[PDB]
DNA sequence: TCCGATCGGTACCGGACATGTAAAGAGCAGACCACCGACAAGT
DNA sequence: ACTTGTCGGTGGTCTGCTCTAACGTCACGGCCAACCGATCGGA
């Protein structure tokens, strides 16, 4: 453990878990040209 | 071994693969997603590419 | 020593903060009963839970032998 | 001029099936909220709350 | 101690007579080898018998960066040095010279091998002195002492104190959790 | 190159710097100091150049790089370099006309000529 | 209620990236990108859109040369 | 056959951040730097 | 005559190594506390 009684992070801890290398950084990433916002209803729009 | 390690029990899978000296052939959805190749389904198959 | 204001908040580093009361289990003796699915018999146990101390547990098993587990041994 | 006939993909988490990601043709609106068609909510499992 | 000194002298004399010397008698060579081996065994026995004071000395330095076993090993090195420098003619017991050397070795090692960014010992001493003076000033004044008071009570410029305080920062970890759950890191 | 070029380049560089430039950077940056055989010839030459500049009158200050830096460099205070403002013009004409008439001592005439040249460089 | 669109709307084309893995940051306060998680990858695989998924994974997140080449193109 | 014990796993987005102590002190030496002498040979 | 490179010196700060003689001798600060299924090493 280090300061605050927090166990140190080894290589296996890098490679394992949901927060590990594989699941967090290889099967899913953050991408450019992307946005996010609240949705409201537009009834005058077409299906496309 | 790449898909098995990405799925669950990374340490055991890596140990067994290292001891067995396995060689991944890189033909599947998960491996091609990981390495950056087109998945072998949909528009990524040889007939359509 | 930090002092609480007249409204129940602490000014720490210029920011008002609130200490939230915590619901915990009071120390004491607690008796529990379970039913085994391998023999269909009732088994009782008691746990002494102190504050800042070792744990003392007594239990009754299938063989009707009362057993104490000092600490977690 | 630039957004005409340029589809964009809309996604709502969690993505439970394919219809959680759908392509739409964008139109500029004056607000700050995305206007969604009322008939694609069931596919997205989305409500306006 | 006498056995150690006799063994060392016998080894040196045997080495001197080996090169540019003379054919030693067989019994003389056997006796020299026996004395050397006895001296080595006596040194090992003294070391092993005194490998309990080291733990007592290192018990007091626990929780200051280094681990307990590392402190014990550095104390063992200090004990080896103390055995090498112990003189029996003065009549003092081994527990004083050994204590001095063990404490010196532990303190020096903890000065070196305890920081990710290494600071020389001559500056670690200054940092510790500044901290002690700050504690004394805090006790005396009743309030937190300003750099002015430390400058007067440490006979240094009121600017070097800022550099000393800025050299004492320890780097934080990039792997520490940010949120309440375990999904965020610094 | 030329000694005069080295001196002029050093003066300009030490005038335009913002922090205390160390001698190691002076060797690589200032032209004319990079042709020395070894580090001792450069050191002695730079010491002599500093002595000459300080004796001339140009303010050459030596001080720390910065608070948290133990390196020691050199600068030239642009504010102490000279005094811009000048007085009237009619009195200066009389002063120049009487600057030197019959003095023969080389130090006196050189000093008067230097003062006249500086006055001309600061207006008439 | 304290849920206003002014605090929710966010968009990005190119911004800061991470250090170990050269992927975009996250959060409105850091001009970060939107996560394309594993479920979205499953949806893309089920659709059969190989090229969209490939470009999303490679040239929008990690391909260091690819990002600048795409912007120039 | 029963038996404790270790080891694996437990949905998604949005956001949110940085620690709290030291028992000291001295004598001796090499290195680099800022200031200087000579000094003959080269300019 | 002026410059310049090799030689030699004084003084100062940062860094590292060595030494100090009453007697001293076998660590702590602290949970763990879900709850499931699978499986190897015991009994």
């Amino acid at each position: 453990t280090g300061p605050g009684n927090r166990p140190l992070k080894s290589l296996s801890d890098l490679l394992k878990g949901k927060q590990g290398r594989f699941r967090q950084n290889l099967l899913g990433k953050r991408v450019d040209y992307s946005g996010r916002s609240v949705i409201v209803v537009g009834p005058q729009l077409k299906l496309h | 071994w790449l898909s098995a390690a990405s799925f669950q029990e990374t340490t055991r899978v890596l140990t067994d693969a290292a001891i067995n000296c396995r060689s991944d052939k890189l033909n599947g959805l998960k491996e091609n997603v990981i390495i950056g190749k087109l998945i072998p389904a949909g528009t990524g198959i040889s007939r359509y590419r | 020593f930090p002092m609480m204001t007249e409204k129940g908040t602490f000014i720490i580093n210029g920011t008002e903060r609130v200490v939230v009361s915590q619901l915990v289990r009071s120390p004491g003796v607690y008796f529990d009963e379970t039913i085994d699915k391998s023999t269909e018999k009732t088994l009782h146990s008691v746990k002494v839970i102190p504050g800042r101390g070792a744990w003392l547990e007594f239990d009754v098993d299938k063989r009707d032998t009362v057993g104490v587990r000092i600490d977690r041994k | 001029e630039v957004i005409a006939e340029h589809p964009v993909l809309l996604n709502r988490a969690p993505t439970l099936h394919r219809l959680g990601i759908q392509a739409f043709e964008p139109q500029l609106v004056e607000g700050k909220a995305i206007q969604l068609h009322p008939l694609v909510c069931e596919a997205f499992n989305a409500d306006f709350d | 101690a006498k056995r150690i000194e006799a063994g060392l002298y016998a080894t040196q004399k045997l080495a001197e007579l080996a090169e540019k010397g003379e054919k030693l008698p067989v019994q003389q060579r056997r006796d020299m080898q026996w004395i050397c081996r006895d001296g080595d065994r006596a040194k090992n026995h003294l070391l092993e018998a005194n490998l309990r004071l080291v733990v007592s000395l290192a018990k007091r330095y626990t929780g200051r960066g280094m681990a307990f076993l590392d402190l014990i090993q550095e104390g063992n090195l200090g004990l080896i040095r103390a055995v090498e420098k112990f003189d029996y003619t003065k009549g003092y017991k081994f527990s004083t010279y050994a204590t001095w050397w063990i404490r010196q070795a532990i303190t020096r090692a903890m000065a070196d091998q305890a920081r990710t960014i290494r600071i020389p010992v001559h500056m670690v001493e200054v940092i510790n002195k500044l901290g002690r003076i700050q504690r004394e000033l805090l006790q005396d004044l009743g309030r937190e002492p300003t750099p002015e008071e430390l400058a007067k009570e440490m006979d240094i410029t009121p600017e070097k104190v800022l550099e000393i305080q800025q050299y004492a920062r320890e780097p934080i970890s990039l792997d520490q959790t940010i949120g309440d759950e375990g999904d965020s890191q610094l | 190159v030329s000694k005069v070029e080295r001196l002029m380049n050093l003066v300009i560089a030490l005038l335009s710097t913002r922090t205390y430039l160390p001698a190691e950077k002076i060797r690589t940056t200032v032209a004319g100091y990079a042709d020395s055989p070894s580090d001792e010839a450069f050191s002695r030459m730079f010491e002599r150049d500093k002595n000459e500049l300080r004796d001339l009158g140009i303010p050459l200050e030596t001080g720390r790089v910065s608070k948290w830096d133990s390196t020691e460099g050199y600068r030239i205070n642009r504010d102490s370099y000279a005094l811009p403002p000048i007085g009237l013009t009619a009195d200066e004409a009389a002063a120049v006309a009487v600057a030197t008439q019959l003095w023969q001592s080389p130090e006196l005439v050189t000093a008067t000529q230097n003062a006249v040249l500086k006055l001309r460089a600061a207006g008439v | 209620l304290h849920h206003l669109v002014d605090d929710k709307i966010h968009a990005r084309s190119t911004g800061p990236y991470s250090m170990i893995t050269q992927q975009p940051l996250g959060g409105k306060a850091q001009f970060g990108g939107q996560r394309f998680g594993e479920m979205e990858c499953w949806a893309m695989q089920a659709y059969g859109a190989a090229y969209t998924l490939q470009e999303l994974l490679t040239i929008k997140s990690d391909d260091t040369v690819g990002r600048v080449k795409v912007y120039e193109a």
